[PDB]
């Protein structure tokens, strides 16, 4: 019904060394999608993404992602809008 | 330019509630980050919590977990902290800050404190029965 969404990092996270942060979302009905990277709860300027959609039953793969340092006490998080939600999803990163 | 808007501050019995609020005027398009300390007789100050410029990401202190929550006004002008559940170590004065998304973006969220523009702080005491 309503998108999956799971974030993640390309690596093990160690602080200092670059690795990457993905926002991976799934579900159905995407041309209206919003989907944003944030670093301290804001928007993370150059990002960017995949696509991969089907008509058969209108369902899609996302996948943002950028190239980012973690340090200690960064926080990170995904923000998806979408029409099944009255209000945006957020997920926060983990590790 | 930016002037702060911050309130709520007072006397309250331990196990009440207490609502602190915040607002800036004079922001490009009325966009900033805003977060919490408490100065408490004592100790050291504390980062008691952070949302984000578009109102929708809130980190809060482990020590308010639960207890403390931001809220918007009808309007959305202004930001309220919901505080339940108040203890007598609450007892600070409070201050929020803020600053501009870009700036944010790099204050780190639960501690981070390089905001440029801070209230002068209100002042919370909770006493016992």
């Amino acid at each position: 019904r309503t998108p999956k969404i799971q974030v993640y990092s390309r690596h093990p996270a160690e602080n200092g060394k670059s690795n990457f942060l993905n926002c991976y979302v799934s579900g159905f009905h995407g041309s209206d999608i919003e989907v944003d990277l944030l670093k301290n709860g804001e928007r993370i300027e150059k990002v960017e993404h995949s696509d991969l959609s089907f008509s058969k039953d209108w369902s899609f793969y996302l996948l943002y992602y950028t190239e980012f340092t973690p340090t200690e006490k960064d926080e990170y998080a995904c923000r998806v809008n979408h029409v099944t939600l009255s209000q945006p999803k957020i997920v926060k990163w983990d590790r | 330019q930016v002037q702060l808007q911050e309130s709520g501050g007072g006397s309250v019995q331990a196990g009440g509630s207490l609502r602190l609020s915040c607002a800036a005027s004079g922001y490009t398009d009325s966009r900033y980050c805003m977060a919490w300390f408490r100065q408490a007789p004592g100790k050291e100050r504390e980062w008691v919590a952070r949302i984000n410029s578009g109102r929708d990401i809130t980190y809060y202190a482990d020590s308010v977990k639960g207890r403390f929550t931001f809220s918007q006004d009808n309007a959305k002008n202004t930001v309220y902290l919901q505080m339940d559940s108040l203890e007598p170590e609450d007892t600070a004065t409070y201050y929020c800050a803020t600053d501009i998304p870009l700036r944010c973006r790099d204050i780190v969220a639960k501690g981070g404190d390089g905001f440029r523009y801070w209230g002068q702080g209100t002042q919370v005491t909770v006493s016992s029965h």
